[PDB]
């Protein structure tokens, strides 16, 4: 079946040189292929981490990504004011690709 | 920092082998050793000892049941470790990744250790005909673990455990002389003579990559040229005991440029070789596969400037064509290797053989 | 069912 | 490396619309389009993806048969062409690009086009 | 008293084949049909449907994988039979024995039904060389069950249960005309000629049992016999879609009676056909095995009356060959065709099989 | 070990 | 059809001796010929067998390699040759006839010869 | 290992028109490669049953075999005075063949 990904928690509010961290949840035991991206209000969405890991080049290195099993986790060191956004979490190991529902920091 | 193993397990679930890779790349001086860990309970093996055997051998055939001409195997390469007990030091003390394996499994872990020599041929897989009932003939490299009494004693279906991987090549990071090449077709008597000039624009070319051909052409003669054709040949060499040599067209690109007598003809041509409408053509070479993934077109098999014997397994090797129609005869071309590459990333005389040599003769053609 | 294929683990420093 | 997609509008429902998307910096054998959509207040979903290379397409259960997704090789340009759209087919669709060798996510997209039903 | 029953277990632990024998008797006319029954759980299959097929194959090369000229199979009879969900009632509702079995069995229980054809050939092995690394060429019976959504879906190793049976042939109740042949040789302008007679004692022998051969020669000429030779030959005729035949010695009895001229000569040979002496010849024909245990040599391939087509596997048969030596040629025989078996008991034209028949015509001879 | 081989049952009337 | 045999009778230990069977009725190509003893007071005990149809010979773990076992097919005989006589090799040797296709017991028995240490 | 084949009981007495059964215990899962020998005080052994049930020709039809697992029993249904003497219990399923230690009929 469709592999659904669940991602939590869904809002939250932060503050600059705070540390967030989001977590997805594979609802099928899916390899280290998972991409993260970030969505600003009115623009496209933008790569972030790709493989769950690995950071996309020009992306700032406080944005870390993480695997645990099944659970993919998005760590932002230290929050800057230009980290207020949607995040999506995206699956890529099977077809069709599944988007998590969303997560927006806040101040 | 978390890295990731792969791990595949015995039927009877008591004996697991564990690999850091699945692709081990080739340096073309140096071939990344294959390194593993073999997970075995010694009450399970009272008195049997424990051997892993690395095999790369030219098949045919499906893999479990064809009704047919079956595989003809023929290993190329073939070396034995003894898992358990222990065998001497050599070579080396266990790696990092050895290490850090028999750290994280304990004392029921023991390391194996294989160093794949440096001319043995790249995994590559022949594309099986619309007509055929099985897959084609290719080579690949396969990994076995069991426990017996001895090597020569018989396999065990319920115990053993075989494990595929691969060798592979990626692009050099230095660049090539440009390919380019001419020919000339002089008439009976004149001084005048047809003459044509085609170039690539690099030497290696990514997958997918287009490929610019800079026809020139010179024809101050007094014929009429028809048509330019220009076509990118697979060519797909392949070495037993016999040396057996087999062109299959992946691209062709044809315009109706005619150009008149005494007068030059200048064109830059754009092609590009993939699998879309490759699909029916037998004989086709296609880099090794794990499972059944798809993958692209066989990569060029490159070799060493000291490049002595190296004639084993399957050679591929790319050219582009570009061909002269002219009316009544005449016929004139051109051909300009190159290389065909990923990028690197950056995170006996036996009767059987000769039986199956004259086979393939008569079927690839 | 699914058959008996080959499957992945974690390593760590 | 841009990624204009045009063709976005407003469509009486049950009709059809075909959007098109003009890539440029890249090519079409080594890369594969996907086309992706945001339903308003909703998060992403795929509708469609196409492989040049091999020859395969790939479309969502939700959308499958009433969408069809080619590419014009010559051109370096893809086309959703969209038939009967029902009511929920309404958002905004991103054209994304990613690589053919291999694939590591959706490294660059387009700018959206809005897509309405009435 | 207690019948026996004999049964195997998919490796999985769930599909269990049980049938009531194991060698099939051919009685020329009819042949005994293969009943039995197939137990599984249906919670186990969840729309899996149950598929028993039962297939005879002309075979090459050993069971496992081998590094040469590996297995040319071709299918000589196919049948497929669907156990669960259950087929129509023919033929005919479950015998006595599958009565039986579902009794002992229960509602788990499912019965399938094999009729074999009368044309189809018995179950021989040729004997492999010494040269060999793996047994030669053959034909055999062989019982698969398996689980699956469809026909045409690929096998399952886990699942499905692979089980041998053997056809059989036991000796005729009536006996056979009296195995007689004679020949003259005679010289350039006399009317004497020379004569000699051979004959058997009976038509049928059993296995080990000797047999006698009455050679009488009525050499009235002016030459002179040196020695008589006798020969017991094994002929193998292999057909797949040419007739290709093969002759193997198996017993020689050479004995110095030389013949005076114009004088006659009778003796009663005694040859006996048997394994300790001929293990180290290639081609020889033997019976079928269910295992690696030994076979005696393989039985003659009796046809019946009505031999309409029957050409396929492999067909022997035997004769014995009676030679006179004469000094400066003249060499005369004569040869006794003769029928050995057990004693009743009491209680296409693909490239690849041209290939192959042209493999096996060179490797045999 | 052994391997799985073929084994027999008994049979009654 | 009958198995006579002899050869049997006292020996000094260490010594040798040589039992001869002689078949008559049947072949030696169509039976497998075995030798069981009886040791006084104690049950049979199977100690050699030879099939000349296929040329293999068997023996048992107290008597391998100082009993051996061949047969003379052109006179339709055994011999069993005992090299080594230990002290409990003393027993009643019989000749038994069994069928080669297939095995069904020892259906064909000599008469005894006893042998002494 | 050598199948030890255990046969019980080792001495009984009987009567004429009486009923006698042998056990014979295998120590291996044979099959009914079992055979059944008689041998009277002098002379030699003489076969009786083969396959563990199957009556050799000749046999009177009192003596009867059967299989019960591992267990091999021989029965006679009516006792006559032909049939005191010492019946051996033997396995030809496996090289070496075994005999039973013997159990003698007595009146």
């Amino acid at each position: 079946s469709d592999i659904q990904m669940t991602q939590s928690p869904s809002s939250l509010s932060a503050s600059v040189g705070d540390r967030v961290t989001i977590t997805c949840r594979a609802s099928q035991s899916v390899s280290s292929a998972v991409a993260w991206y970030q969505q600003k209000p009115g623009k496209a969405p933008k790569l972030l981490i790709y493989s769950a890991s690995s950071l996309y080049s020009g992306v700032p290195s406080r944005f870390s990504g993480s695997r645990s099993g099944t659970d993919f986790t998005l760590t932002i060191s230290s929050l800057q004011p230009e980290d207020f956004a949607t995040y999506y979490c995206q699956q890529y190991k099977y077809v069709p690709v599944t988007f998590g529902q969303g997560t927006k920091v806040e101040i | 920092p978390g890295t990731r193993v792969f791990k595949k397990s015995s039927p009877n679930g008591k004996l697991t082998v564990y690999l850091g890779k699945r692709d081990f790349v080739d340096h073309l001086d140096k071939v990344d050793p294959v390194d593993g860990v073999v997970l075995v309970d010694p009450d399970y093996l009272k008195d049997r000892k424990v051997f892993v055997t690395l095999t790369v051998a030219f098949r045919y055939g499906r893999e479990d049941c064809d009704v047919l001409g079956l595989s003809f195997r023929k290993d190329l390469f073939i070396a034995n470790y003894q898992a358990f007990p222990p065998t001497p030091n050599p070579p080396r003390p266990p790696t990092r990744l050895q290490e850090r394996l028999l750290r994280k499994l304990g004392q029921h872990a023991h390391p194996f250790f294989f160093t794949i020599p440096q001319n043995l041929p790249s995994s590559v897989t022949l594309q099986p005909g619309p007509e055929d009932t099985g897959k084609a003939l290719g080579v690949d490299f396969e990994i076995r673990a069991f426990v017996a009494k001895s090597l020569e004693e018989k396999s065990h279906k319920r115990n053993s455990v075989r494990l595929v991987i691969r060798k592979v090549q990626f692009a050099p990071e230095k660049p090539g002389p440009q390919p380019s090449a001419e020919t000339t077709r002089h008439f009976l008597m004149s001084d005048r003579s047809l003459h044509l000039e085609a170039s690539l624009d690099k030497e290696l070319y990514y997958h997918g990559e287009p490929l610019n051909v800079n026809v020139h052409v010179t024809n101050n003669s007094t014929k009429t040229v028809k048509k330019i054709k220009v076509s990118v040949r697979q060519y797909a060499d392949i070495v037993l005991f016999s040396t057996a040599q087999y062109k299959v067209p992946v691209a062709q690109v044809e315009q109706d440029d005619q150009v008149s007598p005494s007068s030059t003809f200048s064109k830059v041509y754009t092609i590009t070789p993939f699998l879309a409408n490759n699909r029916e053509k037998r004989g086709l070479a296609l880099d090794g596969k794990l499972k059944h993934e798809d993958t692209n077109l066989a990569s060029s098999t490159i070799v060493k400037e000291g490049a002595n014997k190296e004639v084993l397994g399957i050679l591929v090797s790319y050219r582009v064509k570009v061909k002269l129609v002219v009316s009544r005869g005449g016929d004139v071309s051109v051909e300009l290797p190159f290389v065909l590459m990923h990028p690197k990333p950056h995170d006996y005389a036996t009767d059987d053989d000769i039986v199956f040599e004259d086979f393939a003769r008569l079927r690839l053609k | 069912s699914l058959s008996s294929c080959s499957e992945s683990s974690i390593l760590t420093a | 490396v841009q990624l204009v997609e045009s063709g976005g509008g407003l469509v009486q429902p049950g009709g059809s619309l075909r959007l098109s998307c003009a890539a440029s910096g890249f090519n079409v054998y080594s890369s594969s389009i996907h086309w992706v959509r945001q339903a308003p207040g909703k998060g992403l979903e795929w509708v469609a993806s196409i492989s040049s290379y091999y020859g395969y397409t790939y479309y969502a259960d939700s959308v499958k048969g009433r969408f069809t997704i080619s590419a014009d090789t010559s051109k370096n340009t893809a086309y959703l062409q969209m038939n009967s759209l029902r009511a929920e087919d309404t958002a905004v669709y991103y054209c994304a690009r990613s690589r053919q060798f291999w694939y590591s996510g959706l490294d660059y997209w387009g700018q959206g086009t809005l897509v309405t039903v009435s």
